[PDB]
Order: structure tokens, then C-alpha cells, then sequence
């Protein structure tokens, strides 16, 4: 789910960049170091609002190392999945152990043990799919799934979905 | 090994008709795959008549062994290779051995029999679906393309054609509730709407199918006495109560898209395009 | 799984298997599995134990010849010996004929063993006779049998 | 890396059950609590975003940045290529693809009307912003379906759920 959050970043600048263009350079450095990153605490930062008018304040010189430390506060759009949430998805891969879907930047893996039994995996089909009499879910097929668990990594998030309840599966 | 191969196969023991169909499909698959080998054998050994007929007989016998008698490949190759080679005598009556098959061909036999056992369930499902449709008149296109159906792609084409041209009937049979939106609901509305007669008047479906199958003109597409815009606007004005369209241009676009869907779901166009691409297509990156 | 169960059953029964038929008699396997695996598993024959004619350890069990073709191998051996006294149903005489052919009590005076005389037999005639009697294409099988008699398990 | 405006949170002895993330229970954790603080420390509400609002905001910000980088002189692929960073480019491409392929409302005025309906409504004055975002995003059609997908709305039976759903379906472009 997408949100607006007020975040802050600590930026350290080498003395070789102490020029008139210091502020703009700090802005592009912030944009390059925040746009697209993935933090387990917050999720995924997709964009920074008002990216060219961010206040940086006054940097403090670190005693003994010369480099200046800047405290940058900004508002950004953040997306983070939650346990027990039902969202739309697009299937990216089909495999005997289960199928992998994509919910924005997040890639969700659904095991066969969380798939209804009638959706038997068909490897002979082109492309291979988990199909039933009235349902056929393959690569590129819209699916509505509920996120059950989320795994936190260093700079990545792994989520597990399920389609075993009602109003789920193919859409 | 056979148990591992057949673990996913719930229904294995086919009927005699299905067994013969499997043998024919396997023979055709090998002939398509080993066309170069068969051609070289026929060209080099042109003196012997119907070498490929003996090849088909040997393939049928090998399939019989593997399926009915459950014989592993090395046992067949070490104790039944007499069937796999045809000993003919030349004009000098010298005994010449002709290695019709190799062990790799027996592995191909196993893979092909597994493939046909897989597609047999799909073809039975399509047959059951058609029987549930229970058409008053048997669709000639259905029979013509089902008789020549070999690949699962053609079975999928049959399914798409049947579902498109009987969307209301298929939906009723499903009914005979999760609010999944039928992608053919708009086309069903067009069928129910007063503009569907115009879609008929564009061209006769049966005449179109006959002309396409013949590949030459059997009937001439008769142009209606009034223009598409004229007829659409006239019917909209005279049936404002039932014409769900807002503007005549919207009805025109709906008729065009319905005709496009009708043409797209025609199995013959898809089959011809697939054959052309498989024969003369190129690869670009 | 099947090999593990088979070796466990063999170990429980005894130290070794006597002959291929015991794979069926001792309930060691089923029918189709035995038929498939029959020729690919063997027991090393030993002329020291051959002394008793009643030896259950068949000599053909140390060859690629299928157990279903042991009678055919015996018939070919009788054909090579050129002994017409034995009919086609005296299996004990066929066993003694194989005993003499492969392990004669008296070594041959010349260097041509009795197994060499199998080359004088015409395989095409026997194949045609078999195909007429029971509709069997077994000429390659007869060739393999002759090869096995000429050398037991030649390296391939 | 980035630090939230909420700090402190030192050691204690009590342990609470409203700490684990759960969408059904509407327990979003401390950093996503209902009450937030801005850079001035004033009171602030949690700001959820539906796919329509998120798409509008991301498109506006990206096109503003693209215009600024060109000296103030539409395609999603070009707009994604505007950003810097190959991984960032891929992430924004994936987000844009998701938003485009599931955009219920691609028009500013439709989204504005939807937000006005979901905010100014007397029944919706109690609705959690997460519930509002889920309703505007999933595009549910039935009261039972919405309740099954959103367990929180089951306990809120003072909501004109069916007519609001029909209003959303009407506003949804067919």
C-alpha cells in the first residue's frame, strides 16, 4: 500500500565539493541514493516529492575529518505490503513448486500448498500453467492474491501470497 | 522409471480407439521429426518398396511393447531389435540390414507416448464440452478441425472458437456466484441488440467459412443495399428503446470490433498463419 | 527402492542367489520386472561346481541369453553337436549336451572347441523355421546366442 | 538508512500485542500509526494513497522533474528514463507498469470526486484511511466481497457500503 511519509537522511560531503553548487549537488546525491532503494522498515521508496526544492540546512563540520554532515528532511512516496492484505498482481513465472507474481517492485512467491487443489499445474500447456476447468493462470495473467508473510532482507523484501480463499485466484 | 514418468498421469489405460489414435499420432510425429532420415533412407534404398510402411509397422509394434507389455528400452534393444531393423535382399540376394531405429528413437517413443497421454485428457475434455453444448446442427468447422486436431494449440483454438460463437450457451452451461466479468459480455449484448442483424448482413458466417476453407470464391459477398452508417443510424432511430449505443459512431465501432473478433476466432485463419510462420518465418532480435 | 528391496531380500534369504528362476520362485520379484531384468543380471558359473548334473545353477544364467530363450539355446547346442538321438523335449539331455559343449569332460583333441562348431549352423534356416512355427523374428536373438556361447560376456 | 521523524523508543518491561503488523486488525506499527508529526512537530494524520492518487502524484512529480531538468521547456518509458540509477529506473518502471495496468481512475477529476466522496461522507468520517485506500484500489463490487477482502469493514456496519460501491462503479470509467 502506498503512503506519504516525512523521512530524513544524513548526508556526508567531502571538502572537495565545497563550492557554490553544493546545494544542488546534495540534491542530486539524495535523489540517486534514495530513489528506488528498499528498506525493510519502510518498504520501497519510489519517488521524492518536490525534489528540486528540498531544504538541506547548515552542514556541521565533523571534528577531525573535515567532511560536513547534512541533515536532509524530505517527503516521499513509499509502498509497503502488510500481512493479511489482498492486492492485485501479474504472474511472472510458472514452476512446479509454485508461481511467482509481481506487485509493483515486489516479487511474490506462492507455493502449491497455498493454491487451490483444482488448479493442477499443467506442464504440457504452452506456456505451462496452473489450470482448472474454468480457471487458467499462466505468465502475464492477472491474479488477486492475499499476502500472508513478509521476509525482511538487507535491502530486499520477500513476500508470500495465497489464493486459497474466496474472491482470489484468477481475475 | 515408468512409474516416475506416469506419476502425474492419473488415467493411463486408454481405450482401443484411443490406443490406435495414439499410435497414429506417434507415427506422424516421428515422420515429421525424422523426415530427413526417412528421406535419406528412401533415396539411398529406393529399390525397396514401402520401407516407410515397415517403419510405421515397427513404430506401432514398439509402442505396443512399451505400453501394453511395459518393456524398458534396453530390453527391447537387446531382445527385440529384430523388429527395429528390416533385413532386405538386394538384386544379388545379399542380406542387407537396415537400421530403422536407434535407442534414442525409443526414448523419443517414450516421450511421445507421454505427450499423447497428456493431450488425450484435453481432447476428451473438449469432446465433453462439445457434447454438453449439444448443438442442434453439428458445426462443420468443429468436425473438420477436430478430426485433424493434433497439437494442443489446435485444441485451444477449437476451445476459443466454441466459446466465442456460443458464449451465451457456454455461460448457461456453466450456470447449469463469484462475479467474474465475462470478457464476452459486450459481444453477448451485441448479439442481443438490434445491431446484430447488421453484423449478419455484412457477410454470412457459413458462406465466409465455406469460402475460406475452399480457398476460392464459392459465393459472392453481397453488399447490403444501404451503407453501414445508413443502416446503423436508421436502426438506432427506429429502435431507440433497444439500441444500447449512444451515437451511431459508437455502434459502428462496436460492429467493427465484433467483426474483428469473429475473424480472429476463426480456426482456419489461425491455422494458416501458424503454418505460414512455421514454414517461412524468420527470426529478428 | 526396488534394488534396495531386492538386495535386502537376497541377503535375508542367503549369501547368494542360486539361479535366475529363483528370482521368481523365491518371491523375490514380480513377472514383468523379472522379464525386463532377466538377461541383465547373472550368476558366475563355475566348472568346479558343475560336477553334479543336478546343479540348479544353470550355465545359461552367465550369458546374455534371456531365460525365455534357454530352450532355444539348448536346441541350437543340440544342432551343433549333430546328435539326432535327442528329441526336442528331453531337457535333461539338452542340459547334458550344453555341459559337454561348453565344459567337455575330455578336452578336444584339436584346438577347436565344441562351441566353435556352432559356426557351421545356418542361422537363417533356424530363424525361418521359428518364424513359420511360432511367428517369431529371432534371427538377431540366435546370433546373440551363438556369440554368447562362443564367449561368455565378451566386453562391449 | 533513512530515519523517521519518530524517535526515542527506549527499553521497557511491558510487552503489547498491538506491535505485530496485521492489515486485518489495522495494526500498522509505530511508524505507520494514525497520528504523525511533520517537520514542525504539529499534529498530522497518516496519509494513505490509492492507486489513482499514487499514479497522479508520481506522474506529476516525474513530469515536473523532467521539465525542470530540461530548463522548463508524457510517455511512461521516457518518464522512467528521466530518473537516474539503473536499479531506480527498473523500480520506477515496475511501479509505473503496475499503476498503469491497474489504474481504476486515470483522470484527475474522477480521482478528486472519488476522494471527496470517500472523505466528506458522514459514514466515511470514521473510516480509516487504509480502508479508504483499499476500497478505492481493489475495486470491489459487493458488500459481502468487500467485507471478505477487508475484514475491518465488517465491524463498521454504519456505512452505506453498497451504494458507495455503486457510486464508485459509476465513477469508474467502463
Amino acid at each position: 500500500m502506498f503512503f506519504l511519509k516525512d523521512l530524513s537522511l544524513i548526508l556526508t560531503l567531502h571538502p572537495s565539493y565545497f563550492g557554490p553548487q553544493m546545494n544542488q549537488y546534495l540534491r542530486e546525491k539524495l535523489l540517486t541514493d534514495v530513489e528506488g532503494t528498499c528498506t525493510g522498515q519502510f518498504g520501497y521508496i519510489v519517488t521524492v516529492l518536490d525534489g528540486m526544492n528540498i531544504d538541506v540546512g547548515k552542514g556541521r563540520i565533523i571534528p577531525g575529518s573535515g567532511s560536513a554532515e547534512f541533515e536532509v528532511k524530505y517527503r516521499a512516496v513509499v509502498w509497503k505490503p502488510f500481512k493479511g492484505e489482498v492486492v492485485d498482481a501479474i504472474v511472472s513465472n510458472v514452476s512446479p513448486i509454485g508461481f511467482f507474481a509481481d506487485v509493483g517492485p515486489l516479487n511474490v512467491f506462492v507455493s502449491t500448498r497455498l493454491i487451490p487443489d483444482n488448479l493442477v499445474y499443467n506442464p504440457s500447456n504452452s506456456p505451462p500453467a496452473y489450470m482448472s476447468n474454468d480457471e487458467l493462470i499462466t505468465k502475464g495473467s492477472k491474479v488477486r492474491l492475499k499476502v500472508v508473510g513478509t521476509r525482511t532482507d538487507v535491502n530486499e523484501i520477500y513476500a508470500i501470497g495465497s489464493i486459497k480463499e474466496d474472491f482470489l485466484g484468477a481475475i | 522409471r515408468f512409474q516416475a514418468y506416469r506419476k502425474s498421469i492419473k488415467n493411463y489405460k486408454l481405450s482401443d480407439v484411443d490406443y490406435s489414435n495414439e499410435r497414429d499420432w506417434i507415427v506422424e510425429q516421428l515422420k515429421l521429426e525424422k523426415r530427413d532420415f526417412l528421406q535419406h533412407l528412401t533415396q539411398a534404398h529406393s529399390s525397396v518398396a514401402h520401407l516407410e510402411e515397415k517403419f510405421e509397422a515397427s513404430v506401432k509394434k514398439i509402442v505396443d511393447f512399451i505400453a501394453i507389455e511395459s518393456f524398458e528400452v534396453p530390453f527391447i534393444w537387446n531382445h527385440r531389435r529384430d523388429y527395429a531393423l528390416h533385413t532386405y535382399n538386394d538384386d544379388s540376394n545379399n542380406t542387407i540390414i537396415v537400421k530403422l531405429l536407434n535407442e534414442d528413437d525409443l526414448w523419443r517413443i517414450v516421450q511421445l507416448d507421454l505427450d499423447y497421454h497428456s493431450i488425450h485428457d484435453k481432447k476428451a475434455a473438449l469432446s465433453s464440452i462439445y457434447k454438453q453444448l449439444d448443438l442442434d446442427v453439428v458445426d462443420p468447422t468443429y468436425e473438420e478441425f477436430f478430426g485433424s486436431a493434433r497439437t494442443l494449440s489446435e485444441l485451444q483454438d477449437i476451445d476459443d472458437y466454441l466459446t466465442f460463437n456460443y458464449s451465451s450457451q457456454v455461460k448457461n452451461l456453466t450456470a447449469v456466484m463469484k462475479r467474474k466479468y465475462s470478457k464476452y459480455a459486450i459481444y453477448d449484448r451485441i448479439r442481443q441488440d438490434a445491431i446484430y442483424p447488421v453484423v449478419q448482413s455484412i457477410a454470412n458466417i457459413s458462406q465466409m467459412r465455406e469460402n475460406l476453407a475452399q480457398s476460392k470464391r464459392l459465393h459472392q459477398v453481397e453488399d447490403p443495399i444501404e451503407s453501414p452508417m445508413d443502416m446503423i443510424a436508421d436502426i438506432m432511430s427506429t429502435e431507440k428503446d433497444k439500441t444500447t449505443f449512444i451515437s451511431s459512431e459508437k455502434a459502428y465501432q462496436a460492429v467493427k470490433q465484433f467483426f474483428s473478433e469473429q475473424l480472429s476466432y476463426e480456426p482456419f485463419i489461425r491455422k494458416t498463419i501458424r503454418t505460414a510462420f512455421q514454414s517461412f518465418g524468420v527470426i529478428n532480435i | 527402492r526396488k534394488a534396495a528391496g531386492l538386495i535386502q531380500s537376497i541377503q535375508r534369504i542367503g549369501s547368494n542367489l542360486v539361479n535366475r528362476a529363483h528370482l521368481i520362485t523365491e518371491q523375490l520379484t514380480s513377472k514383468t520386472v523379472f522379464l525386463n531384468m532377466a538377461s541383465f543380471v547373472y550368476i558366475v558359473f563355475d566348472p568346479d561346481v558343475e560336477r553334479n548334473p543336478q546343479g540348479e545353477m544353470d550355465l545359461l544364467d552367465s550369458t546374455r541369453i534371456h531365460p525365455e530363450d534357454y530352450s532355444l539355446a539348448r536346441k541350437m547346442a543340440a544342432d551343433a553337436l549333430d546328435i539326432e538321438d535327442i528329441d526336442d523335449d528331453d531337457e535333461s539331455a539338452m542340459r547334458n549336451a550344453i555341459y559337454e559343449m561348453v565344459f567337455p569332460r575330455s578336452p578336444p583333441k584339436d584346438e577347436d572347441d565344441l562351441t566353435f562348431k556352432l559356426d557351421e549352423l545356418i542361422l537363417d534356416d533356424y530363424a525361418t523355421e521359428l518364424e513359420r512355427k511360432h511367428q517369431l523374428k529371432k534371427r538377431s536373438t540366435l546370433q546373440i546366442i551363438k556369440e554368447e556361447l562362443q564367449s561368455r560376456y565378451r566386453e562391449i | 538508512v533513512s530515519t523517521s521523524t519518530v524517535g526515542a523508543r527506549r527499553r521497557r518491561a511491558k510487552q503489547q500485542v498491538d506491535d505485530e503488523e496485521n492489515a486485518t486488525l489495522l495494526r500498522l506499527g509505530p511508524e505507520f500509526a494514525l497520528k504523525q508529526y511533520d517537520h514542525d512537530g504539529n499534529e498530522h494524520d497518516l496519509i494513505a494513497l490509492s492507486l489513482s492518487e499514487s499514479r497522479l502524484l508520481i506522474r506529476e512529480a516525474l513530469k515536473a522533474r523532467s521539465r525542470a531538468r530540461n530548463g522548463g521547456v508524457i510517455d511512461d518509458d521516457e518518464l522512467a528514463k528521466v530518473t537516474s540509477g539503473a536499479v531506480a529506473n527498473g523500480v520506477v518502471k515496475k511501479t509505473l507498469d503496475y499503476l498503469n495496468t491497474f489504474a481504476r481512475f486515470k483522470d484527475e477529476e474522477t480521482c478528486t470526486a472519488v476522494d471527496q466522496l470517500l472523505h466528506n461522507s458522514s459514514d466515511c468520517s470514521v473510516l480509516h484511511p487504509f480502508e479508504i485506500a483499499q476500497l478505492s484500489s481493489l475495486g470491489c463490487e459487493d458488500v459481502d466481497e468487500a467485507i471478505t477482502l477487508i475484514p475491518s469493514l465488517a465491524a463498521k456496519k454504519e456505512v452505506n457500503l453498497q451504494r458507495i460501491l455503486d457510486e464508485l462503479n459509476r465513477l469508474e470509467d467502463p
